[PDB]
């Protein structure tokens, strides 16, 4: 084994000197014996020379004196892959965190590795079906892409997490990946227990979902390091198993934070309102690796936080270039009376075209957004005006759009405590082919609290007749 | 002073709406300008420690 | 191309002779001070962040382990420390005192009594930079910290193991909201319940000498200062002295949640945390980031607030209470140092200063201020009037700007502006007269139905002396039973209706 | 086509619906993701200026898009902040504006002695919100013959493609082009820029 | 200068642009050894600037009318490659961006454009 010598020790950045022809290359994982510590991480950063290279600390470095041993792995950190992981904690080392054993795993994958090359990657965009009605209709989330959840406290984004990766697991057989990345310490408590009571991660019977613990209580290397521990164990279900995986990046905005953190304090220059240099360089490397290939998928559920309100801000613009779809979750609903809170014409999507879902699908997604864009701007008058003082086409505009709003939310299984109708699982063509016979006047007689909190054509029929007799 | 209080209801529409527009403009100007403070600001103190 | 260490003096030791000093590990000899950074050259065998002490008397801290030197903060005055002086290392990290016997003292940043009383008998001794609970050990905020305001415990209700920060300008509510929370938990703790009980935490950093004796006197008229720790760090002293006072604080109010009792630590204020880290860290050789601090800025913050959690009932049952005050410039919370600590607590309460100087004492803004654990950390009994509070509140904001406009209200226009102009006069209180839970449930529930419209405006303060000090003459029994059972069932509800209607026709 | 910044998944569905309509038998791709290093990115566009140029030094015309220019100048920032530079505007060295003028200036249209080939340059500039009084945004129109601004008001409205015909202007755009388009759009560009000035206050 | 002083002639001095001798000795002074000014640009903006603008003036032995044109960085004249070209010119043209938009042909602006015959 390859031995080191610790040479320096100024807070995440610590120098070791190995020997000749032994020494580490980039991004390898160096083990260091602690006191009531495993092993300290320290991935090897660059090479000073003079047999010296730095490295940064994946943990804390406080109580390291100048000569430690510094043994070498070998290769990069690598985690624990495959089932084993389903339902444990885990963290940016592949270490559990849960206090419930070790995770027993057959192999390891690192966390370093390149993406897919331009031959094995998908020669079609595709549509990945969720389930929601007010998803595969309006914003369709591509198959192998990124979408970006958007949406402040209290609105439904804990709530939509929980509920897509139960229907993607049922009608697709695709496990989920939730990587918290820059969470708080009383956020990562409450999403363990709240997915143990609606039955997403099971200790006794299976899970569904993967948790990777990423605090921001540790140093610049473990936050920057966790998006590539969560990745990886997503990437290796859909190339060994072939399965759509769902990754989640809770949030967006940490990753970008923590990777300018530990390269500011290297010694690079930093650049545009204080962000790193290389900044294209680091979000392109993990957006690439979930893409679709031969064998499966990996789609990208990510929290995309704007910085003080700014989309044209270096963290957000550099994002928003790989986000193929979009779930903008805004504040106008919610107490509304839709479940859940889901913006029909802010959420869009670059999957939403007539090549991609066919000519029948655009033509309902266009039709549902301009009755849903006429109304909205036509709130103001009639707030002023009235509501019988119209035309004949705008009276009848207006009907249809109030029963077409409440139609699209539905009600998901995890959510069935708060509300108390039965989850509602609808098909990409069971959505089409209720929006198409609304809008051609086919359910103009009926009433508009019949679609509320309903799911399909079959369930506007049957919620109706049941409704007053 | 039905004719007087209707238009006023439109020309203060049209007035909450031109105020709208000119929002809009003012806050991707005033975006532009906090990064580029910290830009700025940040160069400053980067030329003074490195000579 | 250069570098420091062997330099003339230094370089003409090893030419004569490759030994000299046997030593070369536990000690070590100053070449350059200055800006309160020393670079001891030797000390090998000294950890990271451990504790050292010069030839006069002054203590450092070795934070910058170079591969010849050893960059030491000192804690005191750069005058005592020269050239050639003999640096000798304690073998010990950055520890502080905790225990039961700290309480009643005012202790400094190494934990030192400064107060003038003796000693201190402590218990145990623990690190400053210690690590903070996992997802394990910590379980959902249900008990509920009493803060005394009308409209802190009915909005943005805060519970034991949150953070709860504490935004504001100057002189607009800062420092108010955390000492009369801290003073209203007399009524638990001159008890026998150690679970109601809350060691408050003052830390102290960034004031004057002036302003920290000032807060000592108030608190010791009242019979506040016998169970709760203060943090003397003034500005006076070195730049390792207050950006310590974070992590030395938090390791004595650690002591409690670990044991079965509540801490609640008020870290004020946070801006001057934050500026005595990057004083350290600037002359240490060390590239610097956005608005002129180090790579670590959001660490620094973010690694000091999550060891204050809530147990489990397998660690303890205990929890801490972490209070830090952000001072803003001139009322932007979304800068550089205001939006790294509302981002890592769970809820801030904003301090705007138009409200203060209007009539809301304290002006906490209820559109901007709210709290992330709802209301799970309440008690049953201020939760039935508060859910129909928010409500009517939220929709007198929005409609505010027609109070000018009175000759042209409608039926609803008018039930909506005189009932939200009631409820925001009654939430008003002086300072030092914290409520408890059961006089601000009767005011809260007399002016959510109906009670208190026919009243007018200028009579809102007259109308809550008067009806809280005829409840507790006349229905004594209906006040008891609200703060023993904490709800209110049906028997309740049909008693306090009858008194509050027999006490609007006077 | 020279793909320059854009993402992995976008480069292989871009080159598959060209050959499916035949137009990939005679076009080029230069791929370039974000996903490998600073280097790769910026030499880009000097890789691709030199392979169209031989069809231009010996009769042929070629047509180079540099998708995107933006995406250029922050893969070149990057290699220069690493190397102790100094930063003028929004983090940028001293030569940005030569890069970007340099490639730009062989795309032109030689001489009956040269072999009478030319070549067309095709660069899109990504705006942060409309704002076309940028550092990278000013520095790309002084050196082009034109541009074609894109607002993204009327591209949300159902106008594709949103084409500002008071903002977009072409200088050597009227002597090259087609007699029958001219004669039968006599003062289209005037009557456009007329009509949208007239319609948004009425 | 030849022209003006050996021969005795009005010469025409057309620049275009002026301001691209400021920005190519700004690229190039940072590995001379210099440190950077404001905006990224050179220490010496004001020497040498002043040299080349005072040799393009009128003499005894004869005139030079010079007529150079300046670019201003991103729409900004509070720049150091505009603002110091101020003080050497008798008259100056300012065209700002929002009156080209307008259908100013061209956007004279009568606010900022000012010389020393205006009396
Ligand atoms: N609710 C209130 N009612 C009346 N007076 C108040 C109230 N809150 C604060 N004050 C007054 O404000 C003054 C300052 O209060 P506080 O100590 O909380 O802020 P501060 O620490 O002085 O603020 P800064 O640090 O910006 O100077 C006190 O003297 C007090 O009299
Ligand atoms: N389908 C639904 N029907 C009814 N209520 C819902 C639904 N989805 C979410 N909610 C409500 O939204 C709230 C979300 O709370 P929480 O998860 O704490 O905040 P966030 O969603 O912002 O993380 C829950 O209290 C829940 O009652
Ligand atoms: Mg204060």
């Amino acid at each position: 084994p390859a031995s080191g010598k610790i040479r320096a020790v100024i807070g995440a950045v610590v120098d070791v000197q190995f020997e000749q022809g032994e020494l580490p290359a980039i991004l390898n994982a160096l083990t260091i014996d602690q006191g009531n510590n495993q092993k300290l991480v320290l991935e090897v950063a660059q090479h000073l020379g003079e047999n010296a290279v730095r490295a940064i600390a994946m943990d804390g470095t406080e109580g390291l004196v100048r000569g430690q041993t510094v043994v070498d792995t070998g290769a990069p950190i690598s985690v624990p892959v495959g089932r084993g992981t389903l339902g444990r904690i885990i963290n940016v080392v592949g270490e559990p965190i849960d206090e419930r054993g070790p995770i027993e795993c057959k192999q390891r994958n690192p966390i370093h590795a390149d993406p897919p090359s331009f031959v094995e990657q998908s020669t079609e965009a595709e549509v990945l079906e969720t389930g929601i009605k007010v998803v595969d209709l309006l914003a369709p989330y591509a198959r192998g892409g990124k979408i970006g959840l958007f949406g402040g406290a209290g609105v439904g984004k804990t709530v939509f997490i929980q509920e897509l990766i139960n229907n993607i697991a049922k009608a697709h057989g695709g496990f989920s990946v939730f990587t918290g990345v820059g969470e708080r310490t009383r956020e990562g408590n409450d999403l363990y227990r709240e997915m143990k009571e609606t039955g997403v991660i099971n200790l006794e019977g299976e899970s569904k979902v993967a948790l990777v613990f990423g605090q921001m209580n540790e140093p610049p290397g473990a936050r920057a390091r966790v998006a590539l521990t969560g990745l990886t164990i997503a990437e290796y279900f859909r190339d060994e198993e072939g399965q759509d995986v769902l990754l989640f990046v809770d949030n967006i905005f940490r990753f970008t934070q923590a990777g300018s953190e530990v390269s500011a304090l290297l010694g690079r220059i930093p650049s545009a309102v204080g962000y790193q240099p290389t900044l294209a360089t680091d979000m392109g490397l993990l957006q690439e690796r979930i893409t679709t290939t031969r064998k499966g998928s990996v789609t990208s559920v990510q929290a995309v936080y704007v910085p003080a309100d700014d989309l044209t801000d270096p963290a957000p613009a550099t994002t928003f270039a790989h986000l193929d779809a979009t779930t903008v979750l805004s504040r106008g609903i919610s107490e509304l009376g839709i479940y859940p809170a889901v913006d029909p014409l802010d959420s869009k999507s670059r999957l939403l075209d007539v090549s991609v879902v066919g000519q029948e699908h655009y033509d309902v997604a266009t039709g549902v957004q301009q009755t849903l864009q006429a109304y909205k701007s036509l709130q103001d008058i009639i707030a002023i005006l009235g509501m019988d003082e119209l035309s004949e086409q705008d009276k009848l505009t207006v009907e249809r759009a109030r029963k077409i709003q409440r139609f699209l939310s539905q009600p998901f299984a995890v959510a069935e405590v708060f509300t108390g109708i039965e989850g509602k699982l609808v098909r990409l063509k069971d959505t089409i082919a209720s929006f198409k016979a609304v809008l051609e006047g086919k359910y103009d007689h009926l009433p508009e609290n019949a679609f509320y909190m309903v799911g399909g054509i079959e369930d506007v029929v049957a919620k109706a007749e049941k409704i007053a007799a | 002073y039905a004719s007087e209080i209707s238009a006023r209801r439109n020309a203060m529409d049209n007035a909450s709406k031109n105020a709208g527009e000119m929002i809009n403009k003012y806050s991707i100007l005033y975006n532009r300008t906090r990064q580029a403070v910290i830009t700025n600001e940040l160069v400053d103190i980067i030329t003074g420690a490195s000579s | 191309k250069a570098a420091p260490t062997e330099v003339s003096s230094i370089l003409e030791s090893k030419i004569r002779g490759v030994s000299d000093e046997a030593n070369l590990d536990e000690t070590g000899r100053v070449l350059s001070v200055g800006d309160g950074i020393a670079r001891v050259f030797g000390l090998n065998n000294c950890q990271a962040e451990e504790l050292v002490e010069f030839a006069s008397g002054v203590k450092g801290m070795a934070l910058n382990l170079e591969p010849g030197q050893v960059g030491i903060v000192l804690f005191g005055s750069d005058r005592e420390v020269k050239e050639g002086e003999i640096v000798k290392r304690t073998g010990k990290i950055v520890d502080v005192p905790i225990g039961p016997g700290m309480l009643g003292r005012v202790v400094d940043a190494l934990g030192n009594p400064i107060d003038g009383k003796g000693p201190i008998e402590a218990t145990g001794y623990a690190i400053a930079q210690l690590k903070a609970p996992g997802i394990l050990p910590r379980r959902s905020v249900f008990e509920p910290m009493q803060t005394g305001l009308k409209a802190v415990d009915a909005l943005v209700p805060i519970g034991r193991g949150q953070r709860e920060l504490i935004i504001g300008d100057r002189q607009t509510g800062k420092t108010a909201v955390a000492l009369d929370t801290i003073l209203n938990q007399k009524r638990w703790n001159d008890g026998n319940d150690e679970s109601k009980k809350l060691y408050c935490v003052y830390v102290a950093v960034g004031q004057k000498r002036s302003t920290v004796a000032q807060l000592v006197q108030t608190l010791e008229q009242n019979d506040a200062m016998k169970y709760s720790i203060v943090v003397a760090a003034t500005a006076s002293e070195a730049a390792p002295l207050q950006y310590l006072a974070p992590f030395t604080a938090c390791a004595i109010a650690e002591w409690f949640r670990d044991n079965g009792k509540h801490a609640l630590i008020v870290y004020d204020d946070l801006s001057k945390q934050a500026v005595a880290y990057r004083q350290l860290s600037l002359l240490l050789r060390r590239p610097p980031g956005r608005e002129a601090y180090p790579g670590d800025v959001f660490y620094l913050h973010s690694r000091l607030l999550e060891r204050a959690a809530k147990m489990s009932d397998a660690n303890g049952g205990g929890s801490l209470t972490a209070l830090p005050v952000i001072e803003t410039q001139g009322g932007d919370v979304s800068a550089y140092i205001p939006t790294n600590v509302i981002s890592i607590t769970d809820g801030q309460i904003f301090l705007e200063a138009e409200l203060f100087y209007k009539g809301i004492r304290p002006a906490i803004n209820v559109g901007l201020s709210v709290s992330r654990v709802g209301s799970a950390a309440q008690v049953k009994a201020m939760k039935q009037v508060a859910g129909s509070l928010k409500l009517f509140l939220a929709q007198y904001r929005e409609v505010a700007a027609f109070a000018q406009f009175g000759s042209d209200l409608d039926a609803s226009t008018k039930q909506t502006l005189s009932r939200g102009e009631r409820l925001t006069q009654l939430l008003k209180q002086k300072q030092y007269s914290p409520q408890a839970s059961e006089e601000q449930v009767p005011v809260i529930y007399a002016g959510v139905n109906g009670f208190l419209d026919n009243i007018p405006i200028e009579r809102i303060p007259e109308f809550e002396e008067q009806f809280i000090a005829y409840l507790k003459a006349n229905e004594g029994d209906i006040l008891e039973a609200i703060r023993t059972k904490g709800e209110l069932s049906s028997e309740l509800l049909d008693k306090l209706k009858s008194a509050t209607e027999t006490f609007v026709a006077t």
